[PDB]
RNA sequence: CCAUGAUAAGGAUUAUAAAUUGAAAGUGUUAAUAUCAUAAUCAAAAUUUAUUAUUUAUAUUAAAUAUGUAUGUGUAGAUAAAAUAAGA
């Protein structure tokens, strides 16, 4: 059928207010940073459809910033 | 009767109201549009007369 | 034929399909009408060649003509009525009723963007968003820059 | 609820007032006087008897010499204007019903 | 230092710079990354912009190679040439085609200066081939710079979003109109654009199949368009479009009207008789000075005929500067001293075109015949129709 | 020939066109800071 | 959900469903679909040829200096796609 | 003029207030809406939208 | 009402689908086509702070 | 030359509007007023479209 | 008979010159509708060159 | 497929070449000008012919035709996918399970068994159907190969 | 082809293979007039007053209609009667025979 | 029995229903009982049509053609004023169905349309087609339409034809318009002997003969029928004078691939 | 100089057939006198859509949609190349033809670029013939300086 | 006549000091409403029908038909809103 594509099963994963972790959301901010993502080139993310997040078009693969402006540049730039 | 005639379609039910699933498949994107460029097994009888 | 056999939830859909008659017909008699509201309506000589009383005669029998022109589809578009294709809404274009790129009512609008059926990026809600002409004077600018890439810039020979 | 200027979604919202002496004619009625007539005025082609004319034609003095019957759509049924009179030339008749 | 102007001019310039951007000559003589033949930008058009990106990436790699094959093959043709080539008769002749030359006079072009003037030719093509191949053999994997037109070929060039706000309220209660305004809500829809320039020296029809045939492996969700600028040659004769005085009599205001285009105005060309009907009298010498052209054109245009007799249809030379137009000023009258049947046969027009251009005979006429030409006297002359007007040498001009 | 033989043709061999991955390792490369002593 | 049924090629959650591809991928093409070369079709117009001949041609071969020879009589006679108006008895 | 923010190096103004779409002068220099958004819109804003690519009955 | 997904992974297997899995991913398929408790802690937090990490509580 | 060549002459449009010609014959229009007799007299109440 | 733009405020004020009193008509954005309306058949880039 | 059928889309610009340089399109040999043919009836269109190609019928009449001449496998209407390919689980590391992001409908060839590991010849020597279960099947595999 | 892990280990080319390529490219015809091939010249005095099945019928405004408008003026002149095209009256005429016609 | 309509007729001959009876027909499996909107009967037909183009059409009281003396509405009945006393008030400008109808030269301006009617007239037998296969007159254009070849969207199946119309190709109109005005004779005749455009063609020789090749085009311009071979002829022998080749190229393609091979001389 | 004129100036016919030989570059050469060979350049707009108006019914109505929406031909021609001796032996343009044609192209002449953008006609065949038209009206009337 | 989803109302708290121009808007529920997946006799063209955030004193109707009635010393009770490029 056309519905036989929209069948294969996921398997659960095998351990050992809403929506935040309260052990890393509580962290200090002084200590965890005032950032919610690596500090990549900006760049390298999209604004999510549907989610209130920002993806990478490279899936993980983050690349520094001294990987996109010339060897031993000054503030990074060209 | 050949086998390959398979029935997309699924079994009428309330799934079709109920769930999200599409009724045909997206159109593919790098499929050629169909068109006709052959010989009707005549014409090639014909050149070779 | 009446609520016997329709095949749609709502009965209101085949407004929609009946508009698209009406858009029809307009690209059909928009020049007819055009040419002879012109003609009609214009009071100085048409050119050299014909002037005065020939002029007011062919005036006169060209309205005669377009008010014997049955059917021709002579309606200001503000005046049809706008209904979204999926849940037969009617919306106001000029409002938030009315989305005019998706041509659907602000109720299917947000429906299709609460679900996943359209493919729209969210901005902040008080705000003019990323596009610059947006930010630099607003829908009027943007108006006049889609006005500006669209004629604005050929030289029209 | 507000709507764009001049594309009110109501059509016959709009309340003819009592016509103004000073203009009389830039009011209600086309912006120049050397302009012809609407359609409503006159014969399209061979019909069967038309129920009652609309109020967006003209008024002429051929209602009130020809005698004939006229009538226009209102709140009520219908209505006819009857005692023909010639001060009403050259106005529309959605300016004569005051609804 | 520092920058003081005037505000006229800084306004003036301000425009002139906003209205001077599609002037641009893109295929010219320049040598370097400016000046080409052929000019290509490929438009790709994408739901989001790293789809665009690499989608411009790959495209850009794929043209670079088929582009430095394609030059490949142009420049072993070009060194071919060069080693020894024959000259063309036809290039020539083409070559020696000016009346007068640059030294009042003819131009004596032999085969060793045509064969320069090819040489020379060739050379700036090699030329540019060679810069066409060094600037596309540069972007290696380790350091590849694709916006840079000097580093990459072809090169790729950024284009502004299309970013359309859709603000729609988004409460299904139909509640107050105030309730309805604080739940609005903001979306956009988004289309991201990337620009492929591709400069070549030549106009290579593999390379534009090869091109066009992008579109069926394209990416996901991805669109493109495509911009050909190419050089044409654009043949100006002075026969069509001659250059001659202004009429005597010059067009006013009134010629120039609303709906006067399709009244009043016809569309050029202009219709010049190239056909003439020799008149009795006159010679070869006088019909070519009544046409306003050499003797030696006259016979050229028409030397199949040894002689001109008193009446025979002859071809004006194409240059003759005094060739009539059809369907002259002049009306024509024919006066019947019958009927419409023997007017229509004497004129060689159809019968209804001679009452509809008539008018005023038909008016007159009744059902018969006998009274059509008993009206013939009221009527007197007749017009005949325009398609059976005549011009004459003198009813033309001044 | 519609596939140019600068792809498949060694003797077109490029001598300066590296792996898939040298480049894309040296590029995730971060290299310490602590070059100095101070700072 | 609906009567109406979701339309699977411009909506997003399909698009980037689990079952299809997702927007931060590669997106390069996914087969190269190859039809009319492994297996062409003839053509075959459900409405008939408008430049056929419509009738019987006989292949009118006749030798050139006979043909110039004939011509006033073969005017009558039809020529190729005419019809002359000539009665059969004549 | 440059020295406003919308400014565009073209006149988006007649500036003559008393304009319409009535006269014969901007009947001869408007635009026709042939070819259009509105044609576009006229055959895709169908209600059903698997009804502008194929027939139903012929797809089925 | 509600459509069963049986999130479960032994109740989404049977013989029948295991059969025609086995001989397509297997072991040997799988192996032929892949390739100081407190400083570790430590190191382990210290780490997020690279450049493509983030600091966690 | 007497005119411009690229001119359509009067017969062109005359053949375009041949039978307004026969009719304004037959019927004698000499003149059709298009204003009233005072026009000029109030220089805002008539106004044309293209005034 | 014709008159040069005038250099003094009051010609400007009291001259017969109307106002807008209707909706504002555009010959060639008689399409797009009104701002907020704006209509675009292709969603091409707003800078989008011509060649 | 065979990429080598390329080579005759260029057929059409070296014709036009030709008739740009006066050589005559009919001064060839009659077995070339039938591969001409051929060739411009595989790669040659007009405007015209474009503007009403690929309509519904016309596809649904090249479905119709391909399903009497029983070669129904690379149409994309017709074609099912009713198997499909797992992951493999990596014995470095076997306590972390993986779960698909995108589906793609890519050949068999790609992921094939190999040929040792398959009994030999079974095209003739096993006869395969794959056909569905009539029961109801709460695990799934709802069309499977006897 | 060679390429096992094509999608189980998520080896995703970049770039598509000139295999593809050529397959892509021969799957559709090519466009015969796609080619700009031109030695005669432009049709001065035709080329634009064509068949009308295939006319050079112009877009836009109503100043490229200039034949559209002759034949539409020509069919309306031919068609429409005067002694009906008499009747049309204007609001001044109408309003000659008012009280107070003009103020 | 709560049926719509009381009576019924069928559309196949009574010939050949007779026999096709005894070979079963496959019928829809959720609807096998098909009533059409040709199984209609006349004056269900007329009602129908009528009541369909109730917005723009006859359909409204008011609008015409209503064949109803008295019109009953909020309580009162109202009588109907006729024609006659109508057109005391209202002066007639009637021209007649000539006027609905546009020359086939303003079909392209018009969008591939000639009828000015409320109700677009398909050139195509499939959407206009009520058993009959459909056939538009431009000499019987008017709003009774006896033909129902016009689009409505209130009729018994007009969601199909609205569909069919919206999904139609360029050149659909011109080319159907064409195709079944213009095809070869059985014969294997050209059809180049009409004479409504016989002197038209005259004209052309004549001015070809003359000379006047650009009056020729002009003319050549309107034409709606197949020219003969004798204008092509005429028209390339008055351009060898001017050495204008491309014209003749052009002239001579315009009558060699497009118009069964006419300038094949 | 006379000797370095004669073997640098190449004229019109010579350059285009040179062009047309080597570099590939379409288009018509008038070899008699009276005519001029104008080297211009021309712009235009070819798209195909390939993601959901292909391979159905709307497919041909949106590609008719696309032609026309891109029927704009543009003609560039530059004034320099203009400037160049004719078959008769004068210059095609002298600085009072020039100006008499900058006049007559008000705003489509522009950096020493004459820009004829054409949108006449449906189809780019015709805006082409269309804008070649034009351009040779505008020479015409401005040669007459 | 589909009863089910969204929305309205709407809150939370760590950033020592130096440097830096920086490192900084987040929602349950209760409510009302409604056009969606769920229970057959009837609202969208003929509109009067009363539906919160309006132009107050030198000049006031020209292009789709576009408002003749409330001047009264700006004088009640209730209601809503904000610490946001402003200057409690």
């Amino acid at each position: 059928y056309y519905w036989s594509r929209y069948r294969m099963p996921t398997q659960m994963p095998k351990f050992d207010n809403e929506f935040i972790d309260p052990i890393d959301d509580k962290f200090p901010m002084s200590i965890r940073g005032p950032l919610v993502r690596p500090d990549v080139p900006e760049d390298q993310y999209v604004d999510s459809w549907y989610i209130c997040t920002s993806m990478t078009h490279h899936m993980g693969d983050y690349r520094p910033w001294s990987a996109s402006a010339p060897p031993n540049a000054f503030r990074f730039r060209p | 009767m050949l086998s390959q005639n398979v029935a997309k379609t699924t079994v009428p039910s309330y799934y079709m109201i109920r769930t999200n699933l599409p009724h045909r498949k997206p159109q593919n994107q790098w499929e050629g549009v169909y068109y006709y460029s052959g010989i009707t097994k005549r014409q090639r009888h014909l050149i070779l007369l | 034929m009446r609520h016997i056999g329709q095949d749609v939830p709502k009965r209101h859909t085949h407004f929609v399909l009946e508009s698209r008659l009406m858009y029809e017909k307009s690209f059909r008699d928009c020049w007819l009408h055009s040419v002879c509201r012109a003609i009609s309506q214009l009071d100085e000589p048409l050119s050299k060649t014909v002037v005065g009383t020939h002029q007011k005669m062919l005036q006169r029998k060209v309205t005669c003509f377009q008010y014997n022109q049955y059917g021709l589809f002579k309606t200001p578009y503000y005046r049809l009525a706008n209904v979204d294709r999926y849940h037969a809404v009617q919306g106001v274009a000029g409002t938030r009723e009315w989305v005019p790129y998706v041509n659907v009512s602000y109720w299917t609008m947000n429906k299709m963007v609460r679900g996943g059926n359209l493919l729209v990026h969210r901005v902040h809600y008080t705000g003019w968003g990323t596009d610059s002409h947006l930010k630099k004077g607003g829908w009027e600018h943007r108006w006049n820059k889609v006005l500006q890439r669209n004629v604005l810039q050929y030289s029209r020979i | 609820r507000k709507y764009p200027f001049l594309r009110r979604p109501h059509i016959k919202n709009t309340h003819s007032m009592n016509p103004s002496a000073p203009y009389f004619w830039s009011f209600m009625t086309a912006k120049s006087q050397m302009a012809f007539l609407p359609e409503e005025n006159y014969i399209t082609g061979d019909w069967t008897g038309k129920f009652f004319v609309s109020k967006r034609q003209v008024y002429t003095l051929q209602h009130a010499t020809s005698g004939a019957k006229v009538r226009v759509k209102s709140f009520p049924s219908i209505f006819e204007f009857n005692s023909p009179s010639r001060w009403n030339i050259g106005k529309e008749m959605n300016t004569l019903t005051k609804p | 230092f520092p920058f003081q102007w005037k505000t006229e001019d800084w306004y003036e310039y301000e425009v002139a710079k906003v209205r001077n951007r599609r002037f641009v000559f893109e295929n010219t003589e320049e040598d370097g990354i400016r000046g080409s033949e052929v000019t290509y930008k490929i438009v790709l058009e994408g739901f989001w912009d790293h789809h665009v990106m690499k989608l411009a990436e790959d495209v850009c790699m794929f043209l670079k190679d088929v582009g430095r094959q394609i030059v490949e093959e142009k420049l072993v043709a070009v060194r071919r040439l060069l080693q020894g080539g024959a000259v063309d008769p036809e290039l020539l002749a083409a070559f020696n085609c000016a009346r007068a030359g640059p030294f009042g006079g003819l131009d004596e072009y032999d085969k060793e200066e045509v064969a320069n003037f090819l040489r020379s030719d060739l050379r700036r093509l090699e030329e540019q081939c060679l810069s066409v191949i060094n600037r596309c053999n540069v972007p290696v994997p380790g350091a590849t710079n694709i916006y840079d037109p000097h580093t990459s070929w072809p090169h790729v060039e950024k284009l502004e979003p299309w970013v359309r706000m859709a603000e729609f309220w988004t409460s299904s209660s139909d509640t107050s109109f105030t309730e309805l305004e604080m739940s609005t809500a903001h979306y956009e829809f988004r289309k991201f654009f990337r620009v492929i320039i591709c400069k070549l020296p030549f106009q290579s029809t593999e390379f534009e199949k090869r091109m066009y045939d992008i579109r069926h492996w394209l990416h996901r969700q991805t669109s493109c368009e495509f911009h050909t600028i190419y050089r044409r040659n654009v043949i100006h004769d002075s026969a069509v479009f001659p250059t001659e005085h202004d009429p005597a009599t010059p067009t006013t205001h009134e010629h120039h009207r609303m709906f006067s285009f399709a009244l009043d105005w016809q569309s050029a060309p202009v219709n010049r008789l190239s056909t003439d009907t020799v008149h009795e009298g006159e010679s070869w010498d006088a019909v070519a000075q009544r046409l306003g052209c050499s003797v030696g054109e006259l016979k050229d245009a028409n030397a199949e005929r040894e002689t001109i007799e008193a009446g025979v249809v002859i071809n004006v030379p194409v240059t003759a500067t005094r060739r009539l137009t059809s369907f002259g000023a002049t009306p024509l009258v024919l006066p019947l001293k019958r009927t419409w049947e023997e007017a229509a046969a004497i004129l060689d027009c159809t019968v209804e075109e001679l009452q509809q251009c008539n008018g005023h005979a038909a008016l007159t006429y009744q059902k018969k015949e006998s009274e059509a030409g008993e009206f013939d006297s009221s009527v007197t002359e007749l017009v005949a129709p325009l398609s059976c007007w005549t011009s004459t040498s003198e009813s033309e001009f001044s | 020939a519609n596939i140019p033989r600068s792809v498949w043709d060694p003797a077109q061999h490029n001598p300066n066109w590296s792996d898939s991955y040298g480049h894309d390792i040296t590029n995730r490369r971060a290299w310490p800071a602590r070059k100095w002593t101070v700072g | 959900v609906g009567y109406t049924p979701v339309n699977p090629d411009t909506s997003p959650m399909v698009a980037y469903s689990q079952y299809h591809w997702h927007y931060n991928l590669p997106q390069g093409m996914e087969r190269p679909h190859s039809v009319n070369r492994t297996f062409a079709a003839p053509f075959q117009s459900n409405h008939s040829l408008v430049n056929k001949y419509r009738g019987v041609w006989i292949e009118f071969d006749m030798h050139p200096a006979f043909s110039v020879a004939l011509e006033p009589q073969l005017r009558k006679l039809p020529r190729g796609r005419t019809l002359p108006k000539t009665p059969a008895e004549e | 003029s440059p020295e406003f923010k919308t400014f565009t190096g073209y006149p988006m103004r007649d500036m003559r207030p008393g304009y319409g779409q009535n006269l014969p002068d901007y009947i001869m220099k408007k635009r026709l809406p042939n070819n259009t958004h509105y044609e576009l819109f006229a055959r895709r804003d169908i209600p059903n939208e698997d009804n502008a690519m194929y027939g139903k009955y012929l797809y089925d | 009402n509600f459509p069963a997904h049986f999130i479960k992974s032994a109740f989404t297997t049977d013989p029948l689908k295991e059969k025609q899995k086995a001989r397509f991913s297997s072991g040997g398929e799988a192996m032929r086509e892949v390739q100081d408790t407190e400083f570790q802690a430590l190191v382990e937090f210290i780490e997020g702070a690279s450049y493509d990490q983030l600091i966690s509580g | 030359r007497l005119v411009e060549p690229q001119l359509r002459p009067q017969a062109a449009t005359d053949a375009l509007l041949a039978r307004t010609i026969a009719e304004e014959e037959t019927f004698k229009l000499k003149s059709i007023p298009h204003l009233p007799q005072n026009a000029e007299r109030f220089p805002h109440e008539y106004h044309t479209p293209t005034s | 008979v014709d008159q040069t733009p005038f250099e003094e405020d009051q010609t400007w004020l009291l001259h017969s010159i109307p106002v807008q009193q209707l909706e504002m008509h555009h010959h060639e954005k008689d399409l797009q509708d009104l701002p907020f309306i704006n209509h675009e058949q292709f969603p091409r880039s707003l800078e989008w060159n011509a060649p | 497929a065979n990429i080598n059928v390329v080579e005759k889309k260029k057929v059409p610009l070296v014709l036009a070449q030709m008739d740009e340089l006066g050589v005559p399109r009919t001064h060839l040999s009659r077995v070339l000008m039938d591969e001409v043919e051929d060739s411009l009836r595989k790669f040659q269109t007009y405007r015209s012919r474009f503007y009403e190609w690929g309509r519904a019928v016309k596809q649904f009449d090249f479905i119709e035709f391909r399903r009497r001449n029983g070669w129904l496998y690379d149409l994309h209407l017709m074609k099912c996918t009713t198997k499909q390919v797992g992951p493999l689980r990596d014995f470095n590391d076997p306590d972390a399970v993986q779960g698909a992001v995108a589906t793609a409908e890519i050949p068999a060839f790609f992921n094939e068994r190999p040929a040792w590991e398959r009994p030999p010849l079974e095209e003739t020597l096993y006869v395969t159907t794959n056909k569905e279960r009539y029961d109801d099947v709460r695990g799934g595999d709802i069309y499977y190969d006897d | 082809s060679h390429r096992r892990d094509y999608i189980r280990m998520g080896y995703i080319p970049r770039y598509t293979p000139w295999e593809w390529i050529a397959i892509q490219e021969a799957d559709q015809p090519l466009i015969a007039e796609q080619i700009r091939q031109d030695n005669i010249g432009t049709s001065y005095f035709f080329s634009l007053n064509r068949y009308w099945r295939y006319k050079a019928s112009p877009h836009g405004y109503i100043r490229h209609f200039e034949n559209e408008v002759r034949d539409l003026l020509q069919y309306v002149d031919g068609v429409t009667p005067w002694k009906q095209a008499q009747k049309i009256r204007t609001y001044w005429e109408v309003r000659s025979h008012h009280p107070m016609p003009q103020f | 029995v709560s049926g719509v309509f009381s009576k019924g007729r069928g559309i196949g001959h009574e010939a050949t229903t007779s026999i096709l009876r005894y070979i079963p027909r496959a019928r829809v499996p959720w609807q096998p009982s098909r009533f059409g909107r040709e199984n209609l009967t006349a004056a269900d037909m007329a009602r129908l049509w009528s009541r369909g183009r109730y917005r723009d059409g006859p359909g409204n009281y008011n609008s015409g053609y209503c064949t109803e003396r008295t019109h009953v509405l909020e309580e009162n009945t109202v009588s109907i004023i006729p024609r006659r006393e109508l057109e005391k008030y209202m002066p007639d400008i009637t021209i007649g169905p000539k006027a609905l109808v546009t020359p086939v030269s303003l079909m392209n301006a018009r969008n591939g349309h000639r009828v000015t009617h409320d109700l677009l007239h398909s050139y195509d037998p499939h959407i206009g087609r009520l058993g009959k296969p459909a056939v538009v007159d431009h000499d019987n254009i008017t709003v009774e339409d006896p033909n129902r070849v016009g689009l409505n969207a209130a009729t018994l199946d007009c969601r199909g034809r609205i569909y069919r119309w919206l999904r139609r190709g360029p050149f659909f109109q011109v080319d159907n318009y064409f195709r079944r005005s213009v095809k070869l004779n059985r014969d294997g005749t050209l059809p180049t002997d009409f004479v409504h455009e016989a002197p038209l063609m005259r004209k052309i020789i004549r001015l070809a003969h003359r000379g006047h090749l650009k009056a020729a085009c002009e003319e050549y311009r309107r034409v709606t029928t197949v020219p003969p071979v004798e204008v092509y002829r005429a028209l390339t022998a008055c351009c060898v004078p001017g050495a204008k080749l491309a014209d003749a190229v052009s002239i001579f393609e315009d009558g060699d691939s497009k118009l069964f091979y006419v300038s094949r001389d | 100089m006379h000797i370095f004129i004669r073997l640098s100036y190449v004229p019109h016919a010579g350059a285009a057939t040179i062009a047309r030989l080597s570099r590939r570059r379409i288009g018509p050469i008038g070899l008699e006198p009276h005519q001029f060979n104008v080297p211009a350049e021309l712009g235009f707009v070819e798209q195909y859509d390939n993601l959901q108006y292909k391979r159905y019914d709307w497919q041909g109505w949106y590609q008719r949609m696309l032609d026309v929406h891109n029927r704009n031909v543009s003609l560039r021609c530059r004034i320099c190349d203009l400037q160049r001796l004719d078959g008769n032996g004068v210059q095609f343009v002298d600085m009072q033809t020039e100006r008499r044609l900058r006049i007559l192209a008000q705003h489509r002449v522009g950096m020493g670029v004459l820009k004829l953008d054409a949108d006449k006609y449906e189809d780019q065949a015709d805006n082409v013939t269309f804008g070649t038209t034009k351009l040779s009206e505008l020479l015409a009337d401005a040669r007459k300086a």
